[PDB]
RNA sequence: ACUCGUGCCCCGUGUGGCGAAAGGGAAGCCGGUUAAUAUUCCGGCACCUGGAUGUGGGUUUUGCGCGGCAACGCAACUGAACGCGGAGACGACGGCGGGGGCCCCGGGCAGAGUUCUCUUUUCUUCUUAACGGUCUAUCACCCUGGAAACAGUUUGUCUGGAGAUAGGGUUUAAUGGCCGGAAGAGCCCGACACUUCUGUCGGGUCCGGUGCGCUCUCGACGUCCCUUGAAAAUCCGCGGGAGGGAAUAAUUCUCACGCCAGGUCGUACUCAUAACCGCAGCAGGUCCCCAAGGUGAACAGCCUCUGGUUGAUAGAACAAUGUAGAUAAGGGAAGUCGGCAAAAUAGAUCCGUAACUUCGGGAAAAGGAUUGGCUCUAAGGGUUGGGCACGUUGCGGCGUGCGGUUAACAACCAACUUAGAACUGGUACGGACAGGGGGAAUCUGACUGUCUAAUUAAAACAUAGCAUU
């Protein structure tokens, strides 16, 4: 088996109060489907949060990045936060939120 | 091989020969 | 201010055409100073000029149709146009038999299944009208060699 | 067309250098009647023969 | 332009007259060395995979010659 | 050859020019650049012809190379007069197979659109030139051997004692795989600088599948003719054996590398509801190349993407009479010279089909039935595996001696075409588009073809057949 982890770094926001952390990582339990359904999340997926605005998730089977952004987008929409944050990829497997100018 | 080709092969044999009389 | 000079020479610097071309409103008095390739260049760096993107044209309607009609969704009699062999020739039925009855009758040759004598009979009577697919074929071959036993 | 022999190539610069208004200072010499350019042509109103 | 397959012959053709001028490019993603010679007619290339022989074959090459390094993203 | 042009010696059947920017024909590709040119300028990387010529290699000690049974191979590897051959060099149509480009499907990394609800979602980029090296690819040809219980074999019946099947080889033909060219280029993201002058730096630029698909190109087959489908310049091979040449040098070695040059004229722009011809900025006329998604048999009609237009004097009102588009109760040609105009029929599947006839037709004769949506069922294919006993080889892969025909099994992969059943609805379903009215007879020309450009398309002309001079 391979494993592969993803990183969501949220910390201005997070230090500015208006995206909280909790909620998001509620939000990705209950939502990310396996194998076509959703609520299948068992030792596959790992949702750790690390603490400093930051979320951890591990992989056993095949996941793509992409499918994680279109998560945390759809997240956006709905707090009605997408008027001043945008998320950017930095390097490889993390993804950062930044405001907009 | 056409005539031309060959009329430069002896042309060259010719200048060759005069030279190296020259030479000697 | 009169920009005509100004939307042909973006359009050649950024690939598209003058239809994609997006000239900043506020900044007209800026931009009509530009008369050279160079200084098309730096505006589009500092972003004072921007190609516009493509119109939406998706094919999810058309690979969901192809989806219902492998399991013959959309496939009746009042769906169809053509005639039975402007759908599917008979040349093309029958030359994929041919190829496929003659395939089989090469391997078992090969193997040691049957002989030569048995091929040659076989394959002139595939020729024929004999045999009309796969299964048929195997099913004369096993009462041949049945009788053959005896 | 493009593709041209220098004969017609020669007539054609003879045509454009006859095309232009007359001097200025040829108006104010004396017992001058010349008012304009009698022989002006334009590709739209008169074809030359070759 | 042409492929040179071992290190002597590589050498000779470096020692003859009409050798302008020579370079070296690198290939880290794929760990190559390449040797480049610009001759009268053909442009000699010679293709290396470890680097032991790289400074090897650089100090054997005649001192007269001029060997460049191929920068990233050459100016136009 | 000239002392230096003057002079000698051979062959002789024949002896002008113009005429094609679509016929024949030596040689260049990629990236960048301008307000306006570029296969022509800049950078990189090549090629052809002609002319001089030196190194390396090759041949020759008895003079002009070796190898393979053979088809033939190899970096070279003498060859005059005269002669023979090949290339240039050729029709239309039909189905089938290989290759490049386009279209289509699945996965991944980046960016963008939508998000009350749904959607691991929808869209875009992911490229590789000329010129070379190397390994291969139908036809055909060679060696062994000797076929009837005849065999091989195409979608399409051709091939074989004038030598098949089978085993092993040689060779024409890349727009095929890998490497040089070449990632240093081009393209997509991100972060800082910068009045300008100026820019700078990080990442990425992958992996598979499918087909009676469209377009170009190549190959092997076939059909047709009382029709058999250009010439010349230019380039090569061979038969012959004239002349010439070394033993320390010689070499008119079609091999590798190296030196020099390539004059003259055209090249902007339009090619058409405004750049040509019609008196004009005229609804007319005027030869070609490239050719996306959906529905559908389809280059039909209808809607969309890239690209391109928004240009044809306008504002207000809704009388008669018009031009163009349409619908009418009951009757159904009573109208009129005359059914003129309009209406009615129409796709696909399954039934059914007369008189007459030159036996080929008439024929879609005439006349009937069905067709949507959803949930299911069945059929039509490809690839890979097969048990012992010896010896070699970093589960070996095989050199074998065998045994056997799994009462045909297992795993994986992939589009479409056809047939049947249940359920369901204001009985509707080729729902727009697209799309034959039919029958019984008379006159006349056999048929297909042709003409009065601008009032007549016909029974007129032509035609095969027949006869005469
Ligand atoms: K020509
Ligand atoms: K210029
Ligand atoms: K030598
Ligand atoms: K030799
Ligand atoms: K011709
Ligand atoms: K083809
Ligand atoms: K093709
Ligand atoms: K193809
Ligand atoms: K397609
Ligand atoms: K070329
Ligand atoms: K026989
Ligand atoms: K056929
Ligand atoms: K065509
Ligand atoms: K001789
Ligand atoms: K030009
Ligand atoms: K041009
Ligand atoms: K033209
Ligand atoms: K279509
Ligand atoms: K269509
Ligand atoms: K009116
Ligand atoms: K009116
Ligand atoms: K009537
Ligand atoms: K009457
Ligand atoms: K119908
Ligand atoms: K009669
Ligand atoms: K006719
Ligand atoms: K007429
Ligand atoms: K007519
Ligand atoms: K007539
Ligand atoms: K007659
Ligand atoms: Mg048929
Ligand atoms: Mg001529
Ligand atoms: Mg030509
Ligand atoms: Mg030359
Ligand atoms: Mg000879
Ligand atoms: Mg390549
Ligand atoms: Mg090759
Ligand atoms: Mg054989
Ligand atoms: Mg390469
Ligand atoms: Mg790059
Ligand atoms: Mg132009
Ligand atoms: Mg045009
Ligand atoms: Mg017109
Ligand atoms: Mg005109
Ligand atoms: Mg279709
Ligand atoms: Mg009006
Ligand atoms: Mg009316
Ligand atoms: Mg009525
Ligand atoms: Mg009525
Ligand atoms: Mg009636
Ligand atoms: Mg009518
Ligand atoms: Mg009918
Ligand atoms: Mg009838
Ligand atoms: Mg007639
Ligand atoms: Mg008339
Ligand atoms: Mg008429």
């Amino acid at each position: 088996k391979v494993t592969k982890k993803f990183i969501i770094n949220a910390s201005q926001p997070a230090s500015d109060k208006i995206f909280d952390v909790s909620a998001f990582e509620k939000f990705l339990n209950e939502r990310i489907k396996v194998d076509g359904r959703v609520g299948n999340l068992g030792d596959v997926i790992k949702i750790s949060q690390i603490g400093d605005g930051k979320v951890e998730i591990i992989a056993h089977n095949d996941l793509s990045g992409r499918y994680l952004k279109y998560l945390t987008k759809k997240f956006l929409k709905k707090m009605q936060l997408r008027d001043w944050l945008r998320v950017v990829a930095t390097s490889k497997g993390v993804y950062e939120l930044k405001f907009y100018n | 091989m056409r005539a031309k080709w060959r009329k430069k092969r002896t042309r060259r044999l010719k200048r060759k020969r005069r030279k190296v009389r020259a030479r000697s | 201010v009169n920009l005509r000079t100004q939307k042909r020479l973006a359009a050649s610097v950024l690939g598209c055409g003058e239809g994609k071309v997006w000239l900043d409103p506020n900044e007209v008095s800026e931009i009509s100073n530009a008369n050279s390739r160079q200084s098309i260049r730096k505006l589009v760096a500092d972003g004072l000029i921007i190609k516009k993107p493509v119109t939406m044209h998706s094919r999810s309607r058309a690979r969901e149709l192809n989806l219902a009609r492998r399991i013959g969704r959309h496939r009746g009699f009042g769906k169809r146009k053509g005639t039975a062999d402007a759908r599917m020739p008979q040349q093309v039925l029958w030359m994929r038999r041919q190829r496929v009855l003659r395939r089989l009758l090469v391997k078992y040759r090969a193997s040691g299944k049957i002989d030569k004598h048995l091929y040659h009979e076989l394959y002139h009577l595939a020729k024929g009208n004999t045999f009309k697919h796969k299964r048929a074929l195997v099913e004369h071959i096993h009462r041949a060699k049945a009788e053959k036993a005896r | 067309p493009s593709h041209k022999t220098f004969r017609i190539k020669q007539k054609l610069a003879k045509a454009q250098k006859q095309n232009r208004p007359i001097p200025q200072w040829i108006r104010l010499r004396t017992g001058n009647t010349i008012r304009y350019n009698a022989k002006r042509r334009h590709w739209r109103k008169t074809r030359l023969g070759l | 332009p042409q492929e040179v397959s071992d290190i002597k012959k590589f050498i000779e053709i470096c020692r003859r007259k009409d050798a302008s001028s020579a370079r070296i490019k690198k290939n880290p993603k794929t760990q190559q060395i390449k040797f480049k010679v610009r001759c009268q007619r053909f442009l000699y290339t010679l293709v290396l995979k470890d680097s032991d022989k790289a400074e090897k074959l650089k100090q054997s090459l005649p001192p007269n010659l001029q060997i460049k390094d191929v920068p990233k993203r050459n100016k136009r």
